[PDB]
């Protein structure tokens, strides 16, 4: 009467057929990335193939044992998945017109041409030149002809075609008991029958508005600076009252508002550090910026890195007319075989850079003790979180000084700390507002809270609200303003970025008290410490064996995201932010627009 | 002696039998096993720890049994496609008795299904370890030589190799030419000890 040992089998194969074509996918992949050729593109177009036969199949005996018996969770665990159909359950002919959409709009983006907006000549192409135009003058106009040169242009290509996926792919969703792709994509968190630890798929929105509802006193502040800075560089234009409106803002959409340290400097008579001329001087080379990552690592006590990875990583520039992908990407091919790609250019903006891709390699190795169907992230954000803390510690004034390189001779003051927050504080708190929108949005137009002629009004109408942007000009029911990016355009869920951004400060605050702090937290650097170091491990080593919301328990010291650390580490800035305001206006006049008007 | 003929053989664990004194006294007689593993099992194979390698491949028992010894062979062993010529029984029926061997394909079933199974499964127990050069130190393939001594009734002739010092002739010397002993000045001679 074994329902389950009936399978607990089942596993024991996959688990050894699997890594063997896995193995031989990945591998395919590092050749081409690392060379690019043709047969090499062919030559994993098989085993980059090969493996989704496994997997199918796999799925079609794996429901043979019906979930109900199993009871050991890590195998409820490592069948949850496999049985998962989730597509392929759809429509055939309708399967196919899907397929087909993708294709459509995940293409228009790409190759996307901006021809001037007064000659048939200057057709700027987005990767260069589009973006500049955004990221580069101040000047009015092309600003707007370029917040003009896509909504009302290379997303209307795809207006209707955004209309198109949101019927098959809620569809198929209804049939995987799922009412909208977004129930579908609010899952990674669903965690059930744990005992205390159990979580939702909707408590997750709540704990967001709560979180979010928090934030805004900060974020409220900053676009009340940058709303008057902006009235100094700017003539008669933005209304001292009303909404930074988009073309000038930062980047094109403008997730990030990075792009502006300047016109906004606390100081500008302040030094601003950068050890990249140092580097220059002791002569630090290349495999010098990836020695010492592993020592920052080793210091808190944690493994070495491999032998593979100092004799198998292409840790440069694509060697001779090698062309290469220059994409910053650790690997982890199985079997051991872990490796980095990334062209390391000798500088202080890639010393960084290793610390936060040398964090994924040494997750990836606690979690590499685990059946194939479990080694992951407890959820989604845990994975880049657990190594930017690293990009973080790592640029500390105190680090970079006591690591031999950072001129010791630091003349710190105030106005650099004061400074070196705007900084860290226009791309981690001026992203939050945007995240959760896009995400709104969607999360409503797919369960149906918009009907298409309406979907524009929102975007807009959620725009002056929860953000602060005003539309340049008005636009017309027909333009895919929200559909216009990567992922809009490339299915991909987008709050992997609000619930990182949100446990980066839970783990900062908390592996920091255990190394001993006591001062500003963004002076923390757990470098040297060992009591954080198994703090961390305690974790990084359950890879997805057990939920989430324990997860965080072993470290942190609760189980739900929590707005208070974050808003801890700009604390400092939160003073001088109220006392730079101190007369001018703070909140935004819906009502005014600077096109009706 | 020219077992130190060896690399640093990852392993010698004489569990058992005084490591050394190896070659200081004999026993009735010793067998040596061999076979080809990842290395991320070279532990299985111990008196007393479990796992696959001892549970259907190659259980050992508690007695001293001698030794081990491990190297890696990947070099030689290893491919570029994948060496899958090693192979390992991922399910039998039970287990061994200590020194047991089973090798009967037997396509794996019970289940009293029309395949006696584990759900369309129907199993079967030879898995190819596949080795390749890239791989981990934990998944590269390590050979093994399982020492196993013994004394049985009669004696322990294999035995092992023993020293001289010399011939002295002339002068006081204890001795032990073949096994007689005593103790006397070794001088020439002139007898005939016929051939034998």
């Amino acid at each position: 009467s074994t329902i389950e040992e009936q399978a607990k089998t089942f596993l024991d194969k996959f688990n050894h057929e699997a890594e063997d074509l896995f193995y031989q996918s990945s591998l395919a992949s590092w050749n081409y990335n690392t060379n690019i050729t043709e047969e090499n593109v062919q030559n994993m177009n098989n085993a980059g193939d090969k493996w989704s036969a496994f997997l199918k199949e796999q799925s079609t005996l794996a429901q043979m044992y019906p979930l109900q018996e199993i009871q050991n969770l890590t195998v409820k665990l490592q069948l949850q998945a496999l049985q998962q159909n989730g597509s392929s359950v759809l429509s055939e002919d309708k399967s196919k017109r899907l397929n087909t959409i993708l294709n459509t709009m995940s293409t228009i983006y790409s190759t996307g041409k901006v021809c001037n907006p007064d000659n048939p000549q200057e057709c700027l192409l987005l990767e260069p030149g589009l973006n500049e135009i955004m990221a580069n003058s101040l000047d009015y106009n092309e600003r707007l002809w370029a917040w003009e040169s896509w909504r009302s242009e290379v997303g209307k290509q795809l207006r209707p075609l955004y209309e198109e996926y949101v019927v098959l792919k809620n569809e198929m969703a209804r049939a995987n008991h799922y009412e909208d792709y977004g129930d579908y994509w609010r899952g990674d968190y669903e965690v059930n029958g744990v005992d205390g630890y159990d979580y939702s798929r909707g408590q997750l929105i709540e704990d967001v508005e709560h979180t979010f509802e928090e934030i805004k006193p900060l974020y409220e502040h900053l676009h009340a600076y940058v709303r008057a800075k902006l009235m100094n560089a700017y003539p008669s234009y933005i209304s001292p009252i009303g909404c930074l409106p988009a073309h000038l803002l930062g980047d094109m959409w403008g997730r990030f508002w990075t792009n502006l340290y300047s016109l906004t400097v606390p100081f500008g008579q302040k030094p601003n550090i950068d050890v990249t001329d140092a580097m220059v001087d002791q002569a630090w080379d290349a495999q010098r910026i990836f020695k010492e990552a592993e020592k920052f690592f080793v210091s808190v006590g944690l493994p070495n890195m491999t032998q593979g990875f100092w004799e198998n990583s292409m840790l440069t520039d694509p060697g001779n007319v090698q062309k290469a992908v220059c994409h910053p990407t650790a690997w982890d091919l199985g079997k051991g075989d872990f490796r980095i790609l990334m062209c390391t250019k000798v500088t202080m903006d890639d010393f960084l850079t290793a610390h936060h891709e040398m964090g994924h390699i040494q997750y990836d190795m606690a979690y590499a003790a685990q059946p194939f169907l479990l080694r992951n992230g407890a959820n989604e954000g845990f994975h880049e979180a657990v190594g930017e803390i690293m990009s973080l510690s790592a640029a500390t004034p105190k680090h970079l000084k006591s690591i031999g390189l950072l001129s010791p001779d630091f003349q710190e003051d105030n106005e650099t700390e004061i400074n070196f927050l705007l900084k860290q504080a226009l791309t981690i708190v001026g992203t939050l507002p945007f995240t959760y929108m896009l995400e709104k949005w969607r999360w409503m137009v797919f369960k149906g809270e918009i009907p298409k002629d309406q979907w524009m009004k929102k975007w807009w109408e959620m725009k002056r609200e929860i953000v602060g942007v005003v539309e340049p000009v008005p636009h017309d029911e027909t333009y895919c303003d929200p559909a216009s990016l990567f992922h809009v355009s490339n299915d991909y869920s987008f709050i992997r970025y609000y619930t990182r951004t949100l446990y980066q400060f839970q783990f900062q605050e908390a592996l920091c008290q255990a190394a001993k702090h006591e001062g500003p937290l963004h002076k923390c650097d757990i470098s040297n410490s060992t009591e954080a170091g198994q703090k961390l491990f305690n974790m990084l080593r359950l890879g997805k064996s057990e939920p989430w919301t324990l997860a965080l328990e072993n470290v942190v010291g609760a189980k739900n995201m929590n707005v208070r650390p974050l808003l801890n580490y700009f604390e400092p800035l939160f003073t001088w932010l109220k006392d730079q305001n101190k007369n001018s206006f703070v909140g935004w006049s819906t009502d005014w627009s600077p096109y009706a008007d | 002696s020219v077992l130190y003929n060896f690399a640093p053989f990852f392993a010698f664990k004489c569990y058992g039998v005084s490591p050394t004194k190896l070659n200081d006294l004999c026993f009735t007689n010793v067998y040596a096993d061999s076979f080809v593993i990842k290395g991320n099992e070279v532990s299985q194979i111990a008196p007393g720890q479990t796992g696959n390698i001892a549970d259907y491949n190659y259980k050992l028992p508690d007695d001293f049994t001698g030794c081990v010894i491990a190297w890696n062979s990947n070099k030689l062993d290893s491919k570029h496609s994948g060496n899958y010529d090693y192979w390992y029984r991922l399910f039998r029926k039970s287990k061994l008795k200590p020194f047991e061997r089973d090798i009967s394909t037997e396509i794996y079933q019970a289940g009293n299904k029309p395949c006696k199974g584990k759900g369309p499964n129907c199993y079967f127990p030879l898995q190819s370890y596949g080795f390749r050069p890239t791989y981990g130190v934990g998944h590269q393939p390590y050979r093994v030589v399982v020492l196993s001594f013994e004394l049985l009734h009669a004696p322990a002739t294999v035995c092992g190799p023993k020293k001289s010092t010399n011939l002295v002739k002339n002068k006081c010397v204890n001795f032990n030419f073949n096994g007689l002993t005593g103790t006397g000045v070794l001088t020439k001679s002139n007898k005939k000890f016929l051939p034998f």
